[PDB]
């Protein structure tokens, strides 16, 4: 029923020694004619079987979402469009998962390839990762140079190719729509979900958007036994998903440990700072940078999972880790994550153009402690405005963390207040 | 005679006590300039949060 410890039949591998040839020696494109071969029933229906959850910082189940993009008959050729680029900082599975193993995420566009009908992939990467970029596209002028994709791709029908697309330093890539408008020329704006979804319109075509974490389950879950990653973890979050400790600690470093794992456990199989949960004041980010602050009372109870998380209140969809030490300051740090997100916002709706950059500017007063004890309990109104009233989930992002702020936490915002006021008054 | 003394006498025998209260009045407790700048002080509203049109 628990969690396995780190699990010695891992998807993941490539971290020691992987180049071109050292693919075929680990256990990549093994069964890859046989996939091609078989029909988009076939390979579909084993993703819908083992129920494999969104990889990406979204929540939502890739089971469904593959089958809007199936295709029965369409006038424009369909494309398949998968976002490596890096999301919330403290997740590093950008860096991991295309730096050291390429032909991982390569082998998912083949997979994906002939089961949602694509005529041409894109690989879109972030302009930051250079160094990742010249690793991915000497991949794959090594695939395309052997001949298994494009033209005759494993003895079949379907031909296409995967191109490399670098972006330029945008944290605006993220939504399904925002990275679709980032290829297509324009401004990185993301366009409206509600009327015309992902299926409808991205590049003037009928398209799907996927995690490079997601895209890189489906070569697993083809080539190995679709029970063996249904099986780990619980029962409705399922799927090995790399969850990467950073923050205050001793020993920093990514590992790829099974679904609905404890904590309190998942600190100390990676080293921690002070202590797993006593002695450093837990405020651990069970997300990226988009959820909520979890407390000291409910850590080692809880399990880090994609549903169970959601329940005790803290959603965690980025899938990593942010620990805090007692030292170092709570309200400072989050402060520096709004404005983050003050940075990093497009600029389309007006509660977030003009509502997160507000909230910085209340947020900036917060930590020198010149605010009334009036503006906490008004503050948690606004992040409800936000939440509610956006195109893309950026706005969902800038309001969670600053309700963690006040869930739990109050006392350390009031004796930061309190002692300003005196102070200067 | 201008006296008030004496007249005081007069005004209080012709008809009802008098003597206090005078015709001016307005001679002792008359503050000039008001007083020293106020603070108005604000109504339910403008302490924030639940401060909604929708209650409202
Ligand atoms: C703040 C935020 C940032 C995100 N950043 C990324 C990203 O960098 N890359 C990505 O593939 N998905 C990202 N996502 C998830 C998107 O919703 C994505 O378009 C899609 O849902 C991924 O689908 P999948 O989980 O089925 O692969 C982000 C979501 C949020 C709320
Ligand atoms: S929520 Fe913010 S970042 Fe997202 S589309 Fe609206 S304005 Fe742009």
């Amino acid at each position: 029923s628990l969690k396995d410890e780190d699990r010695i039949f891992t998807n993941l591998y490539g971290r020691h020694d992987w180049r071109l040839k050292g693919a075929q020696s680990r256990g990549d494109w093994y069964k890859t004619k046989e996939i091609l071969l078989k029909g988009p029933d076939w390979i579909l229906g084993e993703v819908k079987t083992s129920g494999l959850r969104g990889r990406g910082g979204a929540g939502f189940p890739t089971g469904l979402k593959w089958s809007f993009m199936n295709k029965p008959s369409d006038g424009r050729p369909k494309y398949l469009v998968v976002n490596a680029d890096e999301g919330e900082p403290g997740t590093c599975k950008d860096r991991e998962i295309i730096r050291h193993d390429p032909h991982k995420l390569v082998e998912g566009c083949l997979v994906g390839g002939r089961a949602m009908g694509a005529r041409a992939a894109y690989i879109y990467i972030r302009g930051e990762f250079y160094n990742e970029a010249s690793n991915l596209q000497v991949a794959i002028r090594e695939a395309y140079e052997a001949g298994l994709i494009g033209k005759n791709a494993c003895g079949s029908g379907y031909d296409f190719d995967v191109f490399v697309v670098r972006g330029a330093g945008a944290y605006i890539c993220g939504e399904e729509t925002a990275l679709i408008e980032s290829i297509e020329g324009k401004q990185g704006k993301p366009r409206l979900k509600p009327p015309f979804p992902a299926d409808v319109g991205v590049f003037g075509c009928p398209t799907t958007v996927a995690n490079v974490e997601t895209v890189a389950v489906s070569p697993t879950i083809c080539r190995r036994g679709g029970a063996w990653f249904a099986s780990f973890g619980r029962e409705r979050n399922s799927g090995t998903k790399l969850f990467n400790i950073s923050g205050h600690v001793n020993n920093p470093c990514t590992v790829e440990e099974e679904m609905s794992v404890p904590l309190k456990e998942l600190i100390e199989k990676h080293a921690g700072g002070v202590t797993g949960g006593w002695d450093n004041l837990l405020a651990v980010i069970p997300g990226g940078s988009s959820t909520p602050l979890i407390p000291k009372s409910v850590c080692e109870t809880v399990l880090m999972d994609f549903d169970a998380l959601i329940q005790a209140q803290t959603g965690l969809g980025t899938a990593a880790v942010i620990v805090m030490d007692r030292s170092t300051d709570i309200v400072k740090a989050i402060a520096r994550l709004i404005e983050f997100y003050k940075h990093e916002s497009c600029g389309q709706c007006t509660p977030c153009r003009e509502g997160v950059d507000w909230m910085n500017k209340v947020m900036a007063r917060f930590v020198r402690g010149d605010a009334r004890p009036a503006e906490i309990d008004s503050l948690w109104e606004i992040s409800k405005q936000i939440e509610g009233h956006t195109i893309c989930a950026l706005g969902d992002g800038a309001a969670w963390p600053v309700q963690g702020l006040i869930r739990h936490f109050r006392p350390e915002l009031e004796e930061r207040m309190q002692q300003f006021a005196q102070q200067h008054q | 005679a201008s006296a008030t003394r004496f007249i005081q006498w007069l005004r209080n025998w012709a008809s009802g006590r008098d003597l206090q209260a005078k015709l001016q009045l307005r001679y002792q407790e008359i503050s000039k300039r008001t007083q020293p700048p106020p603070k108005l002080p604000v109504g339910p509203s403008h302490k924030l949060s639940n401060n909604y049109y929708c209650t409202r």
